[PDB]
RNA sequence: GAUAACUGGCUUGUAGCAGGCAAGCGAUCAUAGCGACUCUGCUUUUUGAUUCUUCGAUGUCGUCUCUUCUGAUCAUCGUA
RNA sequence: AUUGUAUAACUAGUGGGCACAUGAUUGUAAGAAUGAUGUGCAAAAAGGGAUGAACCUUAUGAAACAUUAAAUAUUCUAAAUAGUAGAUAUUAUACCAUAAAUAUGAUGAAUACAUGUAUUAUUGUAUAAAAUGGAAGAAGAUUACUACUUUUAUGAGAUGUUUCUAA
């Protein structure tokens, strides 16, 4: 974070891999263990999210459950761009939706925040209530957006329009260049 | 929206063309005319006898009008080199009219229209001129260099020589244009 | 509620407040415009109001005609000029640039300038030399866009006023050239010019007085107001 | 410490140029400005029409002359703008209205005295690029400012004119 | 000059311009992929940069090669310094 | 003023002024001009419902004189 | 969890109440009338909602120093015009000081079909009329408006550290 002003390469959301199961009893010993991946801030978060999926699949009570193990998954990034396509549900005004989007960035942990920053203009919602089903990396001829397909195409050269002033002081004589 | 939009533009041998900062001077034989292109975020690069016009990340209110500022610079191009003629005729029913010109084709006098008694009055733009035609007998031509001189005079014309507070599908007495044609 | 009956208000508020003019010869606010082709001539003048008879004329319309009107008079001797200003063109509006007066002037106008005892400030004072008025003459020439001149009258012919006081005037100059106004008006100095020179016959004229005075009026002198019925107490 | 300083108001928001130089009075200095004709308004000229003709509206009923006033200059009507920043009423704030002053266009005092601007003001480093605006003293002329043709003329002509060492290193040592 | 892989770029202001990076990627109009000079790859916008003219290639290269490219007055001393320019004036 | 007759305040049943949909009239043609059965509003200009302020006092109806303000414009001005 | 618990004797004031949150009965409706559970004002300080009996933080002797809550950071006014993007309409208030049925536009949004026709989500304008000269608190703002995240700082008899007074 030294030219920008925000982590853009490391958000605040992680990937977190989760895994719990029924506490013991006389008529049931030993039940079934179920597995899965939530994305969340810390694993505390991450818990309060993965409880309530597993209400509603199955009738397990969120009271009466142990958790098992959880550990980060970070991946060796080395800086290539690549392409991603996402697919998730949203919850709005009037009921649920689903959706998809194609995006363009560095790994999966930051290329979920470039939906957020999307989502806080063309759909106006909390950052937690939108559920991501998957993440994929995409090949070529899946790429079903021209705006990907433009940037995909090799040697690209445009220029930038100047607007931005090249000191902090407050005032300096006239003639001088912000450059 | 597109990354990058381009327009080219062919100039003649004849239509010089010279540009400062955002200016632009056209001189060539039959006038000149002097066009700013300063008010548009956009780049102007002349290269060797033709216009070239780039736009970069621009969206779809901004892409029209790419078409437009050179569709209004390609006219002033043949406009130098050559000027403008449109021919209007009146038609009348039972009332004549006449044609009055003075100070060199920049004041039109219009008399009699309908038998009123006031006559009517009409300034010339800027760069224009109009001139009498003894053959066809019932016409005049607006010839100018620029078109958007033109273009409005004749329109002047037209508005305010129409009967009003009558029933106008009925009574048809007026000034219409005929024919644009070029001078050359 | 709403007012009963229509009916249009009494006075007109253009002159509202009214006041006592401060002086007993206004000034003249506007002067007409100058065109730079037509000879140089003056605008004005100043007269003393005499009285009042009729006359009869004539008009055909074919039939003539009998129409008796009223006319006025005005007593006008000659006018004197004596001095030359000079105005210029800022971002703020007009300024003055300088003032040229005559050598000899008369005692009517040290009346004005000084009250009493006109002798004991006029005897100490003295004039400009040559080279200061060399200086103001070429200022006024190479800046100014409005030349003005002064004008005094003469009241001492008319012994009925009762008066030495001469009232003093500004007169603007309309004519061709800037720097030709300036010579014409270098020749003028103590030299008279009479009403015949400005106005012919057939000539619509400005009029700017003073009213007579009536003291301190009612409610219905002043503006027009109905008044109440008779059976009305205070 | 105190410094006097003349600012160039030209290409610059006229709201936004008034707020920073409230705070540079109330510190104890000095400020000048300069063509004030040649500010910026954002926004189309419609809407600003619009705005102005609602604050020539309000006037005293009972005795107009004891009513708010309108003020045509360009000088005069930018001082209104900043007295809307400082406390004008108490002691604090009368000391510091008595170090401003403003001009119409370049006056014959400061043609060799230079100028300053603000980065935090122009337009082409504040806003979004692309959209309309008008001048100030382009807006003032429809409500009867009697003079924006000399002004023209006088400051262009300005702003068109402008564009044995060894020995004594060894004596002295 | 242009946005490209191997352009020159610097923070923007005037001071604190002492670290240069190199473009790796482009994701979009308006965000970019760099190199820092320690290594890690960070994400920034384009408002916060500015461009130098200089071009590398970087298409063949490693991690660490691209590392290569990118690479005390007291106040007596300062006395004298002064006084240098001192008397160029005065003559 | 723990409690009415008058002014003020919250409300709009009643009063006044507009809207949406279109069965039909208009020689055939829903919308030149009108519009049934139903549905949604605004204003404080009638009349009600309530009793927050005044009972050691705020002078009632109508008329006469005079000033100013609102648009839902009767003429005068410009268009369709 | 509580070092006390239990029992007697004598005596005053009060018996016109109102408000917020949740849920009801009569009434077209009301700052209307009448019940149910909890907490307040009455009888309660300071800080914030521009201003306000009841809204939001919050327990109490006299002072000094550091840390926060409620709320804010262009200027009045202590405190970074510290980021991504959209809005053209003189846009912008938790209680709180109003807006509907209805008719149509726009997105490098999504799905179905043949560059366009159908729906869905987000959003703009019309509908929208009053009595002295006017209220986003004001000047003014289009990067001082709206939507979603992370840091920094300012800021209460609150909470910590030291001195002193009350059975
Ligand atoms: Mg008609
Ligand atoms: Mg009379
Ligand atoms: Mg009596
Ligand atoms: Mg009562
Ligand atoms: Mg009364
Ligand atoms: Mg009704
Ligand atoms: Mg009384
Ligand atoms: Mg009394
Ligand atoms: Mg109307
Ligand atoms: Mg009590
Ligand atoms: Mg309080
Ligand atoms: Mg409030
Ligand atoms: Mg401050
Ligand atoms: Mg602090
Ligand atoms: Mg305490
Ligand atoms: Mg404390």
């Amino acid at each position: 974070m030294d030219f920008a002003k925000r982590n853009y390469t490391v958000p605040p959301f992680k990937e977190y891999k989760l895994s719990a199961c029924l506490t013991p009893t006389s008529k049931n010993p030993q039940p079934q263990i179920y597995e899965s991946t939530i994305y969340a801030q810390n694993h505390v978060f991450a818990r309060s999210k993965f409880f309530k999926l597993l209400n509603d699949k199955y009738k397990l009570k969120p009271s009466k459950l142990v958790l098992l193990g959880a550990e980060e998954i970070k991946e060796q990034v080395t800086g290539e761009v690549k392409n991603y396509g996402i697919s998730f549900v949203f919850r709005c005004k009037k009921g649920l939706q689903n959706s998809y989007r194609e995006f363009r960035a560095i790994s999966r942990v930051s290329a979920l925040d470039f939906l957020f920053r999307e989502a806080a203009i063309r759909i106006r919602c909390k950052r937690n209530d939108i559920f991501v089903i998957d993440i994929k990396e995409l090949e070529d001829e899946e790429i079903k957006t021209g705006k990907v397909a433009e940037f995909n195409q090799p040697d690209l050269k445009f220029p930038v329009f100047g607007k931005y002033a090249n000191t902090r002081d407050l005032y300096v004589p006239v003639n001088t260049n912000l450059s | 929206t597109r990354i990058l939009t381009e327009r080219k533009i062919s100039i003649p041998g004849e239509c010089q063309v010279d540009l400062t900062k955002k200016c632009f001077t056209f001189t060539g034989p039959k006038g000149k005319l002097v066009h700013d292109c300063s008010k548009y975020l956009m780049y102007f690069t002349v290269e060797d006898s033709e216009i070239v016009i780039r736009l970069w990340h621009a969206k779809r209110k901004q892409i029209a009008l790419a078409t437009t500022v050179t569709s209004l610079l390609r006219n002033s191009i043949t406009a130098v080199t050559k000027g403008f003629s449109y021919v209007m005729k009146a038609v009348h029913k039972h009332f004549s009219i006449n044609f009055e010109i003075k100070e060199n084709g920049k004041v039109l006098l219009i008399k009699n229209f309908m038998g009123e008694k006031a006559p009517r009055e009409f300034r010339m733009k800027g760069q224009a001129v109009v001139k009498m035609l003894p053959e066809r007998k019932g016409c005049i031509s607006i010839e100018g260099p620029s078109l958007p001189d033109v273009s409005q005079t004749a329109g002047d014309i037209t508005n305010a020589c129409r009967a009003k507070k009558l029933d106008a599908r009925l009574f048809l007495d007026g000034i219409y244009v005929v024919e644009k044609t070029t001078m050359v | 509620s709403c007012r009963k009956f229509n009916a249009p208000r009494h006075g007109s508020l253009a002159f509202c407040p009214r006041k006592r003019s401060k002086t007993i010869r206004p000034p003249i606010r506007a002067f007409p415009k100058d065109d730079p082709s037509s000879k140089i001539h003056l605008t004005g003048f100043i007269g003393y109001k005499a009285g009042m008879t009729h006359v009869v004329r004539t008009k055909t319309v074919q039939s003539l005609k009998e129409i008796l009107d009223a006319v006025t008079i005005v007593e006008t001797p000659a006018n004197v000029i004596y001095g030359v200003t000079g105005y210029e063109q800022t971002g703020r509006g007009l300024k003055r640039v300088a003032t040229v007066f005559s050598n000899h002037i008369d005692q009517g106008v040290l009346r004005r300038r000084y009250g009493l005892k006109w002798e004991e400030i006029s005897g100490k004072l003295s004039g400009l030399s040559i080279e200061d008025t060399e200086t103001k003459i070429s200022e006024i020439k190479k800046r100014s866009c409005v030349i003005r001149v002064l004008v005094h009258s003469q009241p001492s012919k008319i012994p009925v006023l009762n008066l030495k006081k001469s009232h003093t005037a500004e007169i603007q100059v309309n004519g061709g050239s800037i720097e030709e106004k300036v010579d014409w008006a270098l020749e003028h100095f103590e030299k008279e010019f009479n009403v015949q020179d400005i106005f012919g016959v057939d000539e619509n004229l400005d009029v700017i007085g003073v009213t007579k005075g009536k003291g301190f009026t009612g409610v219905i002198k002043r503006f027009g107001v109905t008044k109440q019925p008779r059976k009305s107490r205070k | 410490m105190h410094k006097h300083i003349v600012v160039d108001a030209s290409n610059h928001v006229a709201g936004k140029l008034a707020s920073k130089i409230a705070k540079f009075l109330l510190e104890g200095h000095k400020v000048t400005v300069l063509c004030t004709e040649r500010s910026i308004l954002t926004g189309p000229l419609d809407r600003s029409i619009l705005k102005f003709k609602s604050f020539m509206n309000k006037r005293c009923r009972v005795n107009p002359r004891k009513g708010p006033f309108h003020h045509v200059l360009p000088s005069m009507r930018f001082k209104r703008i900043i007295r809307g920043m400082i406390p004008y009423k108490f002691h604090k704030g009368k000391e510091a209205l008595k170090n401003l002053e403003c001009h119409e266009g370049i006056p014959s005092e400061f043609i060799n005295s230079e100028r300053v601007m603000f980065p935090e003001c122009l337009l082409k480093y504040c806003n979004k690029p692309g959209k309309k605006y008008c001048l100030l003293g382009e807006l003032l002329v429809k409500f009867g400012w009697k003079h924006s043709k000399i002004v023209k003329e006088l400051t262009d002509s300005i702003l068109e004119k402008e564009k044995e060492l060894e020995k004594r290193l060894l004596s002295l040592k | 000059k242009f946005i490209e892989l191997g352009r020159l770029v610097a923070p923007i202001i005037k001071k604190e311009r002492n670290i240069k990076a190199i473009i790796i990627g482009i994701i979009d109009s308006t965000f970019v992929v760099l190199k820092k000079s320690n290594g890690e790859n960070e994400v920034c916008p384009v408002s916060s940069l500015i461009l130098l003219d200089e071009v590398y290639d970087i298409k063949n290269l490693s991690s660490e090669e691209i590392v290569k490219l990118i690479e005390a007055s007291n106040d007596f001393e300062r006395f004298k310094n002064k006084l240098r320019e001192e008397v160029k004036k005065n003559i």
